[PDB]
């Protein structure tokens, strides 16, 4: 399902080179014939039509496709149509059979997960929901939540569908509470990472995808991969330093993983130039890490230009604090940087008004403002205390 | 945007490069 | 420098290390911002029940 | 509605009106006199004498006096009977000119000043500046006053020393008075 | 004899509700009839007096339609309707004196301060503003938000941004009424978006996105946008795509006063942050703008007090400020002087109350 | 007439009286900190 | 006549707001 859908989001988020999308088309490929997937093609092929990958063979004809592995056949349709027949007669038979025997209130539920790995494997959108609320509606143990919460999750992460499993894991959270397994509790909080992400709030997902474990897999549910580089990006990205020379310098889960696996640069690399203070390695390795990684994740291009500029200018933002006098003209120039670009996107970052940067560009040199007599808190409080006043005000304007 | 900081960026290099 | 163990700052355009002065707050954006909190609950809670 | 009498003579009186508020520099009334205006962006706009004034209302607000005074030269309507408001118009650019170099420059040469005003002679704009209260050195103005700070009565207000703390008291007191 | 009397009036509101289309066929045709039910044993009794049993709310309903001029047609050199209802209006204002009279009398005022903003001139509008004041305690939340909107019409032509921002948001904060949250909604939020660019502090226009059409919001951002990125060539192109909208709404005045704030913002964003910010910079930037009145309109820039900066021009570089405050005299002082003036006004309220 | 002096007569006694109120009123806050005071 | 009524409605106006106080007189 993560495996599908990772290769999948591979596909459509190609622009970088060929082989980024010819390697998703093939894995996909693989896949699609593997097992009945259908109507996952379908939206996969119409997602990305008027692109690269408009070649088909059952809704659009075209030759302009640089790929040719989203191509239908109605060879699908005597493969697809056979196993979901001796899926669907055989399934008949069992809930049909153990009602009749009038065996069970969990063997009716079991009949009916089985339904339901069934369509999340083709690909139903409402038939696997319709199906699996039968099986919450025969709960007599707390097996249903573990249930009802795999088979939610599973959909979710194929389709890309946020809504109607986030509804449901809250739902059945408070169908019975006592927060279950490890397991799935470990589930329940990398999920609401990305609904807080999705909804894009980004501290509020760092506090629940962080704490969850870096090394939680369950093949399709999540890989180890997925979660681990999800947890650290994330983790560098809204949070402060102090949590990151806590945490994000290392778990011991993540120095194993990037020993077999160059996927990471986020736990070593880029930590560690960060760390040291640096342009002349830091944004060159930023880009490369860009790339590589960033763009083919699910959850990492979701992010986008807001990873990119924060973290430039949160390195910029420490040097600010190190170097009262600091010269823009030495920097821009000889700091592994060119003149224009240093001086444009830091005067782009100065209005926005995450900095105490007291700039000239042209001059090449900039001081750095302290609060002093000021405060922060001062001007601040100075406003955030006629957010209180304008309420009571509202108050008085209805009265009795 | 990702386009514009990589052609600076490729040509920040270059020029470094050529001093 | 950085790291604030020393109250200190660069003044590197001059080659210089200058001064820098430790306290740059005084104890009333932490005591304003406890208050606020309160505030903003009772207030919210208040205005449901009137209607 | 009154649309039942035109005249193309009117058209030559409202532009020689808007000029008349405008050279004044009544801005408020120039607002509240299109809307009067019947159709605002037709009539306007279209013709030709009335698009005058407009340009150069545009203009002088920006404080891109150069080009306002470019367009009131060249203009058909300064032939005829702009002439007479011309006068009155130039004095109100010059003066606040005259008042945007006193608040902006430190110093800046003579030479400078005299053609940002519209002198083509050194010696009327001494006498303007020295009508104006600024000090001069020779081949400099000098606006070490920047602004004119006082006038008269106004005053126990504003960066005193404890008519403030009385203030503050009584502001309290009052606060006491009703609360109790 | 008494209950002839109580019977006539019953009557009169009677017929001034079903009129608004119910056994109706010429809103105009019934005016006269409408005027004649008014004046006797009705709007006669009433002359010390004021009550929500007189409206003008109901009259207002009818003549708004009237002033389409399409019964008119514009055949005529004025409409003598209008100054028919203007001079009975105008009566009634002598009767009141305000002693009692703030009720009825206020809605006089929208009606008055409408007229002049369709067509009339909006300066004679100060003296009824100042009149109709005496307190209020018998005005409608509905009829408090209206007012509200007119008075913030008046106060954007007369170049006083700040105590319209007040009004408007104090307006919309009136109403629980599900009718008021119609059409006239729509035209609330035009209003403060406008106010909104006029200052050119100007937010996203967030809040307003499930609050208005999404029909609406796009034309809406365009404004927004035009003014915030700071291009004039962005602005222009705007206002000529989104033509019929400015001028079908009437806030075309916008056009005029916009300009000269969009190429100001255009400045601001460029910093001026450090002891002195190189010349040739906000030459430049301003040379897009006007390259012939590039020392002109920055002086002028400084002089307006949007922005404030220095000049040499015998040494060639821009000096500025921080645009940071300080706290250490009277003008904090002043914020917390103003706060608790508000809260003992409130606290005034809830004793009272 | 001989009424409407009758009916400002009337007013008038209120009158003297809702002052007679706050008078009372301010005596209160005097006499209420004292015995605070006391226990 | 009509100013003698006046007269009379001010001090009407006044009493209710005196009426809310005698209550919050009575609680000290």
């Amino acid at each position: 399902n993560y495996e599908v859908s990772e290769k999948a989001f591979l596909l459509t988020q190609s622009k970088v080179s060929i082989e980024q999308r010819k390697e998703a088309a093939e894995f996909v490929l693989a896949k699609i014939k593997e097992e009945e997937m259908a109507p996952y093609y379908k939206y996969l092929c119409e997602e990305y039509l008027v692109n690269n990958g408009q070649s088909d063979l059952e809704h659009d004809e075209k030759s302009d496709s640089l790929n040719e592995w989203i191509k239908f056949d109605q060879e699908l349709y005597n493969e697809l149509c056979k196993k979901n027949e001796s899926k669907i007669k055989e399934l008949n038979e069992k809930i049909q059979k153990l009602e009749e025997d009038d065996e069970g209130e969990l063997e009716q539920a079991q009949a009916w997960i089985n339904l339901g790995e069934y369509y999340a494997q083709i690909g139903d959108k409402d038939n696997a929901e319709k199906t699996l609320g039968k099986s919450l509606s025969k709960a007599i143990s707390t097996g249903a939540k573990i249930d009802v919460m795999l088979t939610i999750a599973r959909l979710g992460f194929f389709y890309n569908d946020q809504l109607y499993v986030k509804e449901k894991l809250e739902a059945v959270n408070s169908m019975i509470e006592k927060g279950g397994d490890w397991e799935r509790r470990n589930r329940y909080k990398t999920y609401y990472g990305i609904h807080c992400l999705a909804v894009r709030n980004f501290k509020e997902a760092a506090k629940l995808l962080v704490d969850s474990l870096a090394t939680f897999t369950s093949i399709e549910l999540t890989s180890y991969e997925s979660i681990a580089t999800y947890a650290s990006v994330t983790g560098l990205f809204t949070l402060e330093r102090t949590d990151l020379k806590s945490k994000v310098i290392d778990s011991p889960e993540l120095l194993s993983l990037i020993s077999t696996t160059a996927a990471l640069q986020s736990i070593s690399s880029l930590t560690i130039s960060l760390y040291a203070s640096d342009y002349a390695s830091y944004f060159p390795y930023l880009l490369e890490t860009y790339a590589n990684v960033l763009i083919p994740c699910k959850y990492l291009n979701r992010h986008a230009d807001f990873f990119v500029r924060e973290m430039r200018r949160k390195v910029y933002a420490q040097l600010l604090e190190s170097y009262k006098t600091l010269s823009l003209k030495s920097m821009a120039s000889a700091f592994g940087v060119s003149v224009a670009f240093l001086d444009n996107d830091l005067g782009k970052f100065i209005p926005n008004k995450q900095l105490n940067c007291v700039i000239d560009r042209v001059n090449g040199i900039v001081e750095t403002n302290r609060p002093d007599n000021k405060n922060a808190q001062y001007h601040l409080l100075v406003k955030q205390g006629d957010g209180l006043l304008t309420k009571l005000q509202k108050y008085g304007a209805a009265v009795r | 945007d990702d386009f514009t900081n990589e052609l600076k960026a490729e040509l920040d290099r270059y020029k470094r490069e050529n001093q | 420098i950085l790291d604030k163990i020393f109250y200190g700052v660069l003044d590197q355009g001059n080659g210089w290390l200058y001064v820098y002065e430790t306290p740059n707050q005084d104890a009333t954006y932490d005591s304003a911002l406890e208050l606020v909190g309160q505030l903003n609950k009772v207030v919210d809670q208040l205005f449901e029940k009137a209607s | 509605n009154h649309k039942l009498s035109e005249s193309d003579k009117k058209s030559k009186l409202i532009s020689l009106y808007l000029l008349n508020l405008l050279s004044q520099n009544n801005t408020t009334k120039f607002h509240s006199e299109l809307q009067y205006l019947d159709k605002h962006i037709k009539n306007l706009e279209d013709d030709s004498l009335l698009s005058y004034p407009i340009k150069l209302d545009r203009w002088l607000m920006e404080g891109s006096y150069q080009k306002a005074w470019d367009l009131l030269q060249s203009g058909s309507q300064n032939i005829s009977e702009f002439d007479s408001f011309t006068d009155i118009l130039k004095s109100a650019i010059r003066d606040e000119i005259a008042k945007n170099t006193e608040l902006s420059y430190d110093f800046l040469p003579l030479s400078n000043i005299k053609a940002l005003l519209f002198f083509n002679n050194e010696k009327e704009t001494e006498k303007f500046a020295l009508e104006r209260n600024w000090p001069i050195v020779n081949s400099k103005v000098y606006f070490n006053n920047q602004s004119k700070e006082k006038a008269d009565y106004e005053d126990e207000m504003m960066h005193e020393e404890d008519q403030k703390t009385n203030i503050i008291e009584k502001a309290m007191d009052y606060a006491i008075s009703i609360e109790n | 004899k008494t209950i002839e009397v109580t019977a006539e009036i019953n009557c009169f509101m009677h017929l001034l509700v079903q009129l608004f289309l119910w056994d109706s066929k010429e809103l105009e045709q019934l005016v006269e009839f409408n005027r004649k039910v008014v004046i006797p044993n009705l709007l006669c009794y009433y002359n010390l007096r004021s009550l929500n049993l007189i409206n003008a709310k109901l009259w207002f309903y009818i003549y708004l339609s009237h002033e389409t001029l399409a019964r008119s047609s514009e055949e005529i050199n004025s409409d003598n309707q209008n100054i028919i209802l203007r001079s009975t209006m105008m009566k009634f204002l002598k009767i009141a004196s305000l002693k009692h009279d703030n009720e009825t009398k206020a809605m006089l005022i929208n009606l008055i301060l409408r007229d002049f903003l369709n067509n009339g001139e909006v300066d004679s509008a100060s003296d009824f503003i100042s009149k109709l004041e005496y307190p209020h305690t018998d005005v409608s939340s509905s009829l408090e938000a209206r007012y509200f909107f007119y008075l913030s019409k008046i106060n954007a032509i007369q170049l006083d941004y700040s105590t319209a921002n007040e009004y408007i948001i104090a307006a919309i904060r009136k109403a629980p009424h599900n009718s008021k949250s119609l059409g006239f909604l729509q035209q609330s939020n035009k209003l403060h978006c406008c106010i909104q660019l006029l200052m050119g502090d100007i937010p996203e226009l967030s809040f307003f996105h499930q609050s208005n059409m999404q029909k609406s919001l796009l034309p809406y951002y365009h404004l927004t946008k035009a003014v915030k990125l700071g291009d004039l060539k962005k602005f222009t192109s705007t206002i000529t795509k989104y033509k019929q909208l400015l001028l079908k709404d009437d806030t075309y005045q916008l056009c005029v006063r916009l300009r000269s704030n969009v190429i100001k913002t255009g400045i601001r964003i460029i910093s001026l942050t450090y002891k002195k910010i190189s010349l040739r910079d906000i030459c430049l930037k301003l040379n897009l703008d006007s390259e012939q009145t590039v020392e002109y309109m920055v002086s002028r820039a400084i002089r307006d007090g949007v922005i404030e900066a220095k000049i040499n021009h015998e040494d060639g570089f821009i000096e500025t400020t921080e645009l940071l405050n300080i706290y250490d005299s009277e003008d904090p002082q002043q914020v917390f002087d103003e706060r608790i003036k508000f809260a003992n006004q409130l606290h005034d309220e809830y004793l009272v109350s | 007439y001989f009424k409407l002096k009758k009916l400002e007569k009337e007013y008038e006694l209120l009158t003297l009286q809702e002052d007679y109120i706050k008078d009372e009123q301010r005596h209160l806050k005097r006499e209420l900190k004292r015995a605070q005071e006391e226990v | 006549e009509q100013k003698i009524q006046e007269t009379e409605l001010k001090i009407r106006s006044k009493t209710e707001n005196v009426r809310r106080l005698e209550a919050q007189r009575n609680a000290l």
